[PDB]
């Protein structure tokens, strides 16, 4: 039966025979726990190292794949030759192992890379210091915390204790975590920032409205856990910030699932508060706590608060935004359809603003590329698979209308960029302006309370060729010509070249009008850059192929690449004869070229040792002007090795010797660069 | 928020 609720919970025995255990077993023989400390005071290492040190809880509260410190007081001595025990997380009234809501921790000799074990850093009288690391990948929600010691007659178990209760957030701190932010500033404003502004107003008369979020204050992080238990969300899923974030827009308004805000436009607010006299979100979700019922009354930007509060409370890095002119398309046909003006047949609309929030994750359900900002609401406006929520939508992937990735992407592009369409029924269209809609989009600045113009982030500048295939595109995502693209042989710190193909397979002569997008990409799919950005013309005469081969040149892409750094290219074109829009996208790893150190004879910080630098050619070509560097602040003074030419596929190797000056772990770094090929590293750790 | 007309 589903296991859908945080707050109720098993009974887990603290006797735990098995089999027919005869009378008068003398259970002494094994240890039992005295006492559980976890270090939670908010002053403590704990609270401080996981950012967790703000929230009014009197519980230990971490985050996800990071470790923390226990302590565990036993009736005698740890003895790792006769004892065994493990520590256990237990979450719901129906915990599974196989579902993540059971979940033994072993006593390991080393913590492995993104698995839960706990290891002995502490030893003294009869207790031992754990250091407990979880999963980067656990269920966000309040764990019950057991100690089971192993017997052979079954588990001998502690018993039931809410003083040990143990909260576990979403780690934006933490890069194994999908919601990893690895800006410590933007870490602050969209997790820590407790305070917000919000925009509104008109495009030339803006203004601000301040909201306290409150995302610590006492009783908050327990009502966002009831939100979701109120949702019905399987706790398995909670772990999943895709799931977390969709359940939120769901969730916030009133509407399909008795949600926290009922919604109100109608200048009256009979009996509630009037969606303008808030000033924050504790009050309303506090409130929603308490009553269990839906809170009257919010509009647009109150939604959009308390689902920030909602986010941020959990973890999940998260903003407000402001459209203005945001459209509103009723018939999910990604236009406005404008009556000639008759009011009975025009149904959709414009708002001079809307709000709505941005949630930061990766997307392994989309293709490499569409992680970063999500865009996600919670004011209800349409129904989202019969229920008034919306998205996560890739703000990525709505700049360059692949609204096919879910979810809800076409509708948040007809809010920011749909085209008016004057229609005049008969027994026609009239006028088409294509500038309305999402005159700007902003959101709060970084350390100040100004606004930060984002528009460009969801779409491209009014007037450009890409705009309209792009909308275009987003059309046609809801003539006998093909297009594909492939990206050359491209090695890191060489040029390269990405080849677009057309094929015309018919007796026409089309011309094609396009657009090319070149970005860097983290490796987890989250983008970073457009680094090269093109709009070409070409003809395709008939019954022929015909490749465009784009120079990507080193120094448009060498300036921001990070460690495992991906490409990723968007092309669309029209056929203009025919209206036809063909759209791709692909992601391509960079070729590594390799600089192997070696180091020959003894490391001691005192005589000297030899360092072996080899590089290959990697290229086809032939290297020229090839210089070496060595770096290795305590092991040599930096020098340099040249080589006129290096043939192709041919092997260099560079004996430098050295006399290490310092004693400990430190490290050498290569370079190489040539007339070509340039800015390619190789490292190793040494110690001394 | 208000609903603007259409221009
Ligand atoms: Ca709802
Ligand atoms: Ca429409
Ligand atoms: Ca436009």
């Amino acid at each position: 039966p589903p296991n859908n609720s945080n707050a109720a919970e098993d009974d887990l025995p603290t006797v735990e025979l098995q089999g027919v255990v005869p009378r008068g077993v003398n259970l002494q023989e094994f240890l039992n726990v005295t006492s559980v400390h976890l270090f939670k005071e908010r002053w403590d290492t704990n609270k401080v190292d996981h950012h967790t040190d703000k929230y009014e809880n009197n519980k230990l509260i971490v985050r996800r794949g990071q470790s923390f410190y226990v302590q565990i007081d036993f009736s005698r001595p740890y003895d790792p030759r006769r004892d065994l025990f493990r520590v256990e997380y237990v979450i719901g009234r129906y915990p599974q192992e196989n579902k993540g809501t059971y979940i033994p921790v072993p006593i390991v000799s080393e913590l492995q890379s993104g698995k839960w074990g706990a290891k002995i850093v502490m030893r003294e009288d009869r207790s031992v210091r754990l250091s407990i690391q979880s999963s980067p990948k656990c269920i966000v929600g309040k764990f019950r915390m057991y100690v089971a010691v192993w017997t052979p007659y079954g588990v001998l178990r502690t018993s039931r204790n809410p003083e040990t209760d143990t909260y576990i957030l979403f780690n934006p701190w933490c890069e194994d975590d999908a919601v990893y932010l690895d800006n410590e500033k933007e870490r602050e404003e969209y997790v820590l920032n407790d305070i917000g502004v919000i925009f509104y107003g008109e495009v030339n008369d803006i203004k601000t409205r301040s909201w306290s979020y409150g995302q610590f204050e006492d009783g908050i992080l327990d009502t966002c856990l009831y939100v979701m238990d109120r949702a019905q969300m399987d706790l398995s899923g909670r772990g999943n910030p895709i799931k977390v974030s969709r359940v939120g827009s769901a969730m916030v308004n009133a509407k399909d699932d008795e949600g926290v805000l009922v919604g109100s436009w109608d200048n009256i607010y009979a009996y509630g508060v009037p969606p303008s006299a808030w000033t924050g979100s504790v009050d309303i979700l506090l409130e929603y706590r308490s009553s269990e019922n839906p809170v009257r009354y919010g509009q647009c930007w109150v939604f959009a608060g308390v689902f920030n509060t909602f986010l941020r409370c959990l973890g999940i890095p998260a903003r407000i935004v402001t459209n203005y002119f945001s459209a509103h398309d009723n018939d999910a046909n990604l236009q406005m359809d404008i009556f000639l003006v008759n009011s009975k047949l025009t149904k959709d609309s414009v708002w001079n603003y809307h709000c709505w929030n941005e949630a930061w994750m990766t997307r392994p359900d989309l293709p490499v590329g569409f992680g970063g900002w999500q865009a996600v609401d919670s004011t209800p406006q349409e129904n989202s698979d019969g229920m008034y929520r919306c998205g996560p939508a890739s703000v990525q992937a709505i700049k360059h209308g692949h609204v096919c990735f879910q979810f809800d992407a076409p509708f948040v592009f007809a809010e920011v960029n749909s085209d008016l369409i004057y229609i005049t029924a008969k027994k026609v269209v009239e006028n088409v302006d294509a500038t309305h809609i999402g005159k700007l989009i902003v959101t709060k600045q970084i350390g100040g309370d100004g606004m930060m113009d984002i528009t460009d982030t969801y779409k491209f500048q009014e007037g450009q060729e890409e705009e309209r295939l792009a909308l275009e595109t987003a059309l046609m995502y809801g003539s006998n010509v093909d297009m594909d693209f492939e990206v050359e042989n491209a090695v890191l710190g060489k040029d390269f070249k990405l080849s677009i193909t057309f094929r015309n397979n018919s007796h026409n002569r089309y011309t094609i009008t396009a657009y090319l997008s070149a970005n860097i990409t983290f490796y987890t799919g989250v983008p970073k850059a457009e680094f090269k950005k093109e709009t070409f013309d070409v003809t395709l005469e008939p019954l022929s192929f015909k490749k465009e081969a784009v120079l990507i040149q080193a120094g448009e892409y060498m300036g921001q690449l990070l460690e495992q750094a991906s490409l990723h290219f968007f092309v669309t074109a029209r056929i203009n004869e025919t209206r036809d829009v063909l759209a791709k996208q692909k992601s391509t790893v960079l070729t590594i070229p390799e600089i192997i150190i070696k180091v020959r004879g003894t490391q001691v910080v005192g005589s000297d040792m030899t360092v072996i630098v080899e590089f290959t050619n990697p290229l086809k070509e032939t290297l020229r002007n090839v210089w070496v560097h060595l770096d290795g602040p305590g092991v040599t003074r930096p020098m340099k090795k040249m080589f006129r030419e290096i043939r192709p596929n041919s092997t260099v190797q560079w004996e430098e010797v050295c006399r290490p000056w310092v004693s400990g772990h430190r490290k050498l770094i290569a370079s190489m660069s040539s007339d070509s090929l340039r800015h390619v590293y190789g490292e190793l750790d040494v110690q001394i | 928020x208000l609903i603007l007309p259409w221009p």
